[PDB]
């Protein structure tokens, strides 16, 4: 299921976390190898990862078991892959929010064909808040209903 | 529940046929590296730091004036790819010439503090919202010199300086949101900050500037309320800033023509606007009801719109405000030098009393007004302000025009048990004490003016003038005031 490019990706990762070159890493250098993915594991999520990888209690974690826990990590995704990306073309700076102008930027660039009382009815729908802003579970929300 | 999905979806699905805007560049194919992100909580104050895996190309595409600016990809969508295939894209800025690091931080809370600001500015239902750029630091630790760069979400479209943190605003199709922005921000923080040199691509901002009334935080360019003078100098309000209940900045006749001199179907309300407000209001005679209001000690200095209306005369005689072959502008100077003086500034006050009274002064220096009656009684009733506020030298101008009339006013005669206090009030003071103890013991054994003869306060007044001598090394004088003063115990 993985691509050989995504492996290569995941490959040049390793070993950048993989500094004194000894083909593993250590069970607490994993955390923050994730976290550096861009991913957000629960940290009971990533407890279980830790003592599944290292059942053998040798610390050591090489690359094809970091690759085994990536694909694991990609089939057991919550299923929503693609509302988190989703989010992403109208949260522009990445804060972890959509504000009425990011979304205005948005319906602007692509060519939509709405005025900006619409789209502060599209936030002022989304935004459940009513902080003026549209968080990640807003978004999901508005998407999911 | 959601009338307004397909609009979200046509323009995901929009999102999705578009292209990479730096496909061609290629920044996959760069060796990845690993950095330290530092990013900024401005309601916490507080800094968090994690790690990151970013691509960004070994050459520059562009740079200003102070900083350099590399494409970057931040390395996301490991487990799926990147559906918009542009949501990765990063410019990593660096300063040109070596700078302190924590100047990099200091822009950061620069950019996250101008952020709050516009959601402050959003939350007053614009007709247009604004939004500033998130910005971070990202540290590569593996490279010599531990490098920092600043880093922000690349923005396509079309970049426009909408005013500078100088004074300048375009000269061309005005658009009514930046402008009110700043202004907002002036009043709401109750004339503390500015927000200006706001730029970007819509109304996202990006590398904004905020003036503040100490000029100490937010970098170099904190030019302090000489960068709200050079805001308000250019400022035309506009229907948001009525709509939002903004009051105008008091600009002089000749300002008033030149900002409506400075065309389009620009920005258009909808009827949701509310009133800002802390909050302070951009004219003289409202600040003037605000000081009335406030419970003063006889208290002075309290304004910073005053400090602005100071700012904007120094200049105006510094010739900020001229074109290249004219005359700096006299008039619009002494209007907003009045302004400065009417809301508290002790430096105003006194500079017009010179001024109008045909005396030296060096606020305005080369700057004359007419001999008139009018202009003499002006002088004389800001200098006594100035005493009356505990200026010394406006305090010894005071008593000399009760003494001898020379600067007093037309409206008012000599008078010399008022020449004695305003001596007094100078003498207690921590032009030499010497002298003005003569004077007094010289008026008390003459008399005149509503001042009876005091031969015994004279004598004792030429005493102590005798003792202050001998404190300033000045024996022969002492000597004299001696001789004077046993000559007033003789009329007795
Ligand atoms: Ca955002
Ligand atoms: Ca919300
Ligand atoms: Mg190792
Ligand atoms: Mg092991
Ligand atoms: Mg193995
Ligand atoms: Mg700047
Ligand atoms: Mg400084
Ligand atoms: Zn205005």
């Amino acid at each position: 299921q993985l691509t050989e490019e995504q492996i290569a990706e995941f490959k040049e990762a390793f070993s950048l976390f993989d500094k004194d070159g000894d083909g593993t890493i250590t069970t607490k250098e994993l955390g923050t190898v994730m976290r550096s993915l861009g991913q957000n594991p629960t940290e009971a999520e990533l407890q279980d990862m830790i003592n599944e990888v290292d059942a053998d209690g040798n610390g050591t974690i090489d690359f094809p078991e970091f690759l085994t826990m990536m694909a694991r990590k990609m089939k057991d995704t919550d299923s929503e892959e693609e509302i988190r990306e989703a989010f992403r073309v109208f949260d522009k700076d990445g804060n972890g929010y959509i504000s009425a102008a990011e979304l205005r930027h948005v319906m602007t660039n692509l060519g939509e064909k709405l005025t900006d009382e619409e789209v502060d009815e599209m936030i002022r729908e989304a935004d459940i808040d009513g902080d003026g802003q549209v968080n990640y579970e807003e978004f999901v929300q508005m998407m999911t209903a | 529940s959601f009338h307004f999905k397909e609009a979200w979806k046509h323009a995901i699905q929009k999102a999705k046929h578009m292209p990479d805007p730096w496909a061609e560049f290629h920044l996959e194919d760069i060796a990845t590296e690993r950095a330290t992100r530092h990013r900024y909580n401005a309601v916490t104050g507080e800094w968090l730091d994690d790690e990151v895996l970013i691509k960004m190309a070994s050459q520059p595409f562009g740079r200003g004036a102070m900083r350099e600016c590399f494409r970057t990809k931040k390395l996301s969508n490991f487990l799926h790819a990147q559906q918009w295939k542009g949501a990765s894209n990063y410019v990593a800025k660096r300063y040109i010439e070596p700078v302190d690091r924590d100047v990099y931080f200091e822009d950061v809370r620069l950019q996250m503090e101008a952020k709050l600001w516009g959601e402050e500015y959003n939350r007053h239902k614009p007709p247009k919202q604004v939004d500033i750029m998130q910005m971070c630091i990202i540290e590569l630790k593996d490279r010599p010199g531990k490098p920092l760069f600043h880093l922000e979400h690349y923005i396509e479209g079309k970049y426009i300086k909408y005013n500078s943190n100088s004074g300048f605003v375009r000269d061309d199709n005005i658009r009514l949101t930046p402008q009110a922005f700043s202004h907002f921000t002036f009043e709401r923080s109750g004339h503390q900050l500015i927000v200006v040199d706001i730029q970007g691509v819509g109304d996202l901002y990006t590398d904004p500037q905020i003036h503040t009334e100490t000029g100490t935080d937010f970098g170099d360019g904190n030019l302090g309320v000489r960068g709200m003078a050079l805001f308000f100098y250019s400022h035309a309000c506009n229907r948001i800033c009525e709509s939002m209940g903004l009051a105008p900045f008091d600009l002089s006749p000749r300002e008033r023509d030149a900002v409506n001199q400075n065309q389009s179907a620009k920005t258009i309300l909808r009827g949701t606007e509310e009133k800002c407000g802390l909050p302070r209001a951009s004219a003289v005679a409202l600040e003037v009801q605000r000081l009335n209001a406030l419970d003063l000690e006889k208290k002075i200095g309290k304004s910073i719109l005053g400090k602005v209306h100071l700012a904007m005369v120094r200049y105006h005689e510094g010739g900020r405000f001229c074109e290249k072959g004219e005359e700096w502008d006299q008039e619009s100077a002494v209007f907003h030098l009045e302004h400065a003086a009417n809301l508290g500034e002790l430096e105003a006050i006194v500079g017009l009393g010179l001024m109008y009274s045909q005396l030296p002064h060096h606020i305005l220096a080369d700057v004359s007004l007419k001999e008139t009656e009018e202009n003499k009684t002006k002088g004389f009733d800001y200098l006594l302000k100035a005493a009356e506020a505990g200026d010394r030298q406006s305090m010894i101008l005071v008593a000399r025009a009760f003494d001898s009339g020379q600067n007093l006013s037309p409206d008012r005669c000599q008078d010399w048990l008022e020449a004695l206090h305003w001596y007094n009030t100078a003498l207690e003071m921590t032009e030499p004490r010497y002298m003005m103890l003569a004077r007094e013991a010289e008026m008390l054994f003459t008399g005149g003016y509503g001042l009876e003869k005091d031969p015994q306060r004279s004598g004792d007044l030429y005493t102590q003038a005798a003792e202050a001598a001998m404190e300033a090394m000045k024996g022969r004088l002492a000597n004299q005031y001696y001789q004077k003063a046993e000559e007033a115990w003789a009329q007795m």
